[PDB]
RNA sequence: GACGGUAUCUAACCAGAAAGCCACGGCUAACUACGUGCCAGCAGCCGCGGUAAUACGUAGGUGGCAAGCGUUGUCCGGAUUUAUUGGGCGUAAAGCGAGCGCAGGCGGUUUCUUAAGUCUGAUGUGAAAGCCCCCGGCUCAACCGGGGAGGGUCAUUGGAAACU
RNA sequence: CGCGGUGCAUUAGCUAGUUGGUGAGGUAACGGCUCACCAAGGCCACGAUGCAUAGCCGACCUGAGAGGGUGAUCGGCCACAC
């Protein structure tokens, strides 16, 4: 049985990105939408749209490949897992590739990137790394 | 302990002129010993790094323990290149200050002057050749010692005082105006290899 | 592709391996030389050369390395960011190092970095010590390195926006 | 009883002292309650640093300065302040 | 005035008159791996009238020693 | 392993053993037991002296002495240098160090200490072999 | 004023009384001569010695360090060689012969609420000495003194509500 | 009193003032602390019990760090004086 839909979301993106598929689809969840919109506004993924169905809805992601079909998203990594949770204090927020990548974090202020979290000087749960 | 053996053999082993005159390397510029003149195998990277470390510490006539501790201090300095700062500390060493001011022909001679106490820092006696001299401190010769042939010969012979130093012959009073610059320091030495050597 | 010409390249012999082929009569000894040739400014490559004599093996490897030159990003005296290169048993982790720290690495990785023109970096060999594999793994990691400008361009944001 | 006394510090032949409040039973350089000042006899005019407020508070509470600490508090006028406050 | 530690817990033994055995049911992070681990602590709390029964959620406040093992006093019976 | 598996059974490291065990244990005459005290060397009495054949690759007559130590353990120790004054019932000092040639020798007999006379005519590495500077 | 005529200072005389230790086959900076002849012996590992040994002994040179030098012993490191950071289990060590299942571990989407976890602020405390950062004193340093910081899966208390 | 810091499961049951209550006595003081009566309870795979080892800590050595090792000198606490 699936135990981490967030990790499944990240892996769906990774596999689709590896084969350079144009789009991908996932069952819709609040945290999945938060991650998708973070990537959207960070420019990693070209576009995002949401569909509503009778199960839980769906979220469709259009991938972004640079000129010469270069992959924008180098890779994705799940940090906090159901087996082991990862919580970081304000001063512990990490930098992915010395800032070139991003870290998606969940906080009492919402789901934010590492830059935003350290700007607000709050910690949280490190959901993922992206670069 | 202080090194007192031949200087030419050490300098030609290092492959660079310690005195800077090149006198040692002029004739028979091989490493000492019977195997010097003939062909010798290639030097490993470890040999190169050790050779650079030996170059610095033989230039300044320091024992390995004191050399290593001073290297650690240079690391403690927060800003700038570690090796450059290490060479800067080596310069600020009291003996080198006397040598740069030109009151001695050689660093060994300057060290003996300091050890015998003929030098005074800001008018106070100092017998510690390792003494750390800061920028702006005035190094002067002991009054009883100002009229001796050796330092007189050294001062007249000396003609080039580095840019960072400023000296006054009549008072026999010198001082570093500022910290030496990398290029002003010995260029033949690559502080990077010394840094890597001690990184081990 | 990188053109060998217009670049004042310099080479270093990482290792010279005495490889043997057994023939009916007996052994047929040869020398396989692994060489890394670089520019000291961001270009470097490695080549192999197998020949009956050491000078000929070295020459062959140099030609191969020149043909295989590649460009390494370098911010200041170090690399943009941390990286790990994996090839076979080779596995090398390379992190940016503060100015003046030097090149902390071992043997074959040292040659690659010195010839590539990196003056300050930290690294560790987490895999095998086979020279050819570590050299291959090192170049894999360097190729993985990315430029802030390129990342900025791909993501459609300015370098300041990324950082 | 509570004492205000000199805890010896420094090095051999180079004594230094901390004026500390400690229970009399404690070891000289061992347990103490609070540090209230310093004392360097090696300077020709002996150097003293003092927390007059803390010293006055402890004197009111019932601390008994040793002889040298009393001399220090007199030279600093603290003993006079405590005397007046009692009055 | 100061306050004494008060804990919520579940009764697991009431066969002793004028007393009950509660469970605190806290979690702790493993020192090496950091995962939260179910950790159960049980206290002997003095019951005034045996009001609490087995499997009842109650609050207990630490008190002066009452018996060989009693250090707590029942306050609330929040669930049955 | 999963983190839960590690929690249930944490990692356990291998335990090393001294290559010179006899030096690690003292002896208590009163309690008549072996104490666990590490010692850089140990005194002993040579119960026998002789020579031994190296393993197959080498061929020589390595000089050895069978020694009972101050902790009552009997071991075999090598005699470095050329020529020795050691004989049975001679008091010697033993330091750690194996002998690759010999099968069952793990300790060396310090030269120039106790009955172990220095190596006659030794002139290089005199510290080892315990001969005074001539 | 025990230390004690001690530190310290001045003046006179003299290069005169004051350098050893290990190593040089590779790892590892350091090489040649004899003597020896699988012997004597060396060795931390690889391995050296069978009559032309840079590997043994000596000599001469050379490298390292220095009032020290080398050996032994012990802990850490290298060791990702118990891998939380940071490993694996087709053939190199490693998937139980298979299933059913208590406890335990984990767990689909969502509304509201709670605030144990989680994040955060304030307060108290985590002595002094010691590491670390500044600033002074000893002719320098060691050392000494002063001011800070650090150090908690801490206690009380106020917040935040994404995730558990 | 909460919480933290050794190994062994080829150590799995331990406990009878033991567990609680009612009194009484006793203590600077609460308390099975002691005693009488009443009950049968109490601890334990979240490792009781047993065995082995060990004074604990501020600190010290190492490590890039996480960690590993140590517990001299100095300070605190504890325990002992054939
Ligand atoms: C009998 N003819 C054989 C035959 O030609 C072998 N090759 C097929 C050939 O092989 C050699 O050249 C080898 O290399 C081996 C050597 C033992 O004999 C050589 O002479 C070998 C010839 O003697
Ligand atoms: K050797
Ligand atoms: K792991
Ligand atoms: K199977
Ligand atoms: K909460
Ligand atoms: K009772
Ligand atoms: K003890
Ligand atoms: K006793
Ligand atoms: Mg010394
Ligand atoms: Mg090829
Ligand atoms: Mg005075
Ligand atoms: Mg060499
Ligand atoms: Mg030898
Ligand atoms: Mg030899
Ligand atoms: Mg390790
Ligand atoms: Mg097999
Ligand atoms: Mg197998
Ligand atoms: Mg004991
Ligand atoms: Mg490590």
């Amino acid at each position: 049985v699936m135990t981490d839909p967030i990790a499944d979301f990240l892996t769906r993106i990774r596999n689709a990105n590896m084969v350079k598929h144009e789009t991908l689809e996932v069952p819709a969840s609040k945290i999945k939408r938060d991650i998708a919109e973070i990537l959207k506004r960070e420019g990693f993924i070209r576009d995002v749209e949401y569909i509503e169905d009778d199960k839980q809805g769906v979220i469709r992601v259009f991938l972004k490949y640079g000129k010469n079909e270069e992959r924008v998203i180098t890779n994705l990594k799940r940090i906090s897992k159901p087996g082991l949770r990862a919580y970081v204090k304000a001063d512990e927020v990490p930098k992915v590739l010395n800032g070139l990548g991003i870290a998606i974090i969940s906080t009492s202020e919402g789901v934010i990137t590492d830059k935003e979290a350290r700007a607000k000087n709050i910690g949280g749960e490190v959901i993922a790394y992206v670069w | 302990s202080r090194y007192t053996g031949p200087s030419w053999k050490v300098s030609r082993r290092l492959g660079i002129s310690l005195s800077g005159t090149g006198k040692e390397l002029a004739r028979r510029p091989y490493k000492p010993g019977q195997h010097g003149p003939n062909s010798r195998g290639k030097v490993s990277e470890y040999g190169m790094q050790l050779t650079e470390k030996q170059k610095l510490r033989h230039m300044y006539g320091m024992n390995e323990r004191q050399f290593r501790t001073l290297f650690i201090k240079a690391s403690k300095i927060k800003e700038g290149k570690h090796g450059v700062n290490f060479m800067v500390l080596l310069e600020q060493r009291l003996d080198n200050v006397v040598y740069r001011l030109g009151l001695a022909t050689t660093r060994r001679q300057a060290r003996q002057l300091v050890n015998h106490g003929h030098i005074t820092v800001d008018g106070k006696r100092v017998d510690i050749p390792s003494y750390h001299v800061e920028v702006g401190q005035v190094i002067g010769v002991r009054e009883k010692s100002q009229n001796i042939s050796t330092i007189k010969e050294a001062v007249e012979a000396t003609v080039g005082r580095p840019a960072f130093v400023s000296f006054d012959t009549e008072k026999l009073e010198g001082s570093f105006t500022r910290l030496p610059e990398r290029d002003e320091l010995y260029p033949e030495i690559d502080e990077a290899l010394v840094v890597e050597y001690y990184n081990q | 592709y990188i053109d060998p010409k217009h670049l004042e390249l310099e080479d270093r012999v990482v290792a010279i391996n005495r490889v043997t082929k057994v023939v009916k009569g007996g052994r047929r000894l040869r020398f396989a030389a692994l060489v890394v040739v670089g520019d000291k400014n961001g270009h470097v490559g490695f080549g192999t050369g197998k020949a009956q004599e050491v000078p000929e093996a070295i020459r062959k490897a140099i030609e191969d390395a020149k043909k295989n030159l590649v460009e390494v990003p370098m911010v200041g005296s170090t690399i943009p960011h941390e990286v790990i290169g994996v090839f076979g048993g080779g596995r090398i982790l390379m992190k940016p190092a503060v100015e003046g720290s030097g090149v902390a690495a071992g043997g074959p990785v040292r040659a690659v970095l010195e010839l590539a023109g990196v003056a300050d970096i930290t690294s560790k060999s987490l895999g095998s010590n086979t020279p050819i594999n570590v050299v291959r793994a090192t170049v894999e990691g360097l190729k993985q390195l990315k430029r802030a400008e390129e990342v900025a361009a791909l993501r459609g944001k300015s370098v300041e926006e990324i950082i | 009883a509570v004492k205000i006394r000199l805890k010896r510090m420094g090095s051999k032949k180079s004594p230094f002292y901390r004026i500390v409040v400690a229970d009399s039973r404690s070891p000289r350089d061992g347990r103490f309650i609070e540090t209230v000042g310093t004392y360097n006899p090696l300077k020709d005019p002996a150097e003293v640093v003092l927390k007059e407020d803390l010293v006055l508070d402890w004197l009111s509470k019932g601390a008994q300065p040793s002889d040298t600490v009393r001399n220090i508090l007199s030279k600093e006028g603290v003993m006079k302040k405590h005397h007046e406050a009692k009055n | 005035r100061n306050q004494r530690k008060v804990y919520q817990g579940r009764v697991v033994s009431d066969k002793m008159d004028k007393t009950i055995t509660v469970v605190v049911e806290t979690k702790k992070n493993h020192p090496i791996y950091g995962k939260r681990m179910k950790y159960s602590k049980k206290y002997k709390a003095h019951d005034e009238n045996n009001t609490a029964k087995v499997g009842d959620i109650v609050k207990i406040m630490e008190t002066r020693p009452l018996s060989a093992t009693k250090r707590f006093r029942l306050l609330e019976v929040v669930e049955e | 392993p999963t983190i839960n598996q590690l929690v249930r059974k944490p990692r356990k490291s291998k335990v090393e053993k001294s290559d010179s065990p006899a030096l690690n244990k003292g002896y208590n005459s009163f309690k008549k037991t072996q104490t666990n005290v590490n010692s850089p060397q140990k005194r002993g009495v040579c119960t026998r002296v002789g020579t031994m054949t190296p393993k197959k690759p080498n061929s020589a007559l390595r000089k050895y002495a069978r020694v009972r130590l101050s902790n009552l353990i009997e071991v075999t120790a090598y005699i470095p240098g050329i020529g020795h004054n050691l004989q049975e019932h001679s008091v010697v000092l033993l330091r750690g160090g194996r002998v690759k040639d010999l099968p069952g020798v793990r300790y060396h007999i310090v030269r120039g200490a106790l009955d172990t006379a220095g190596v006659n005519d030794r002139k290089q590495s005199r510290s080892k072999y315990g001969t005074k500077r001539p």
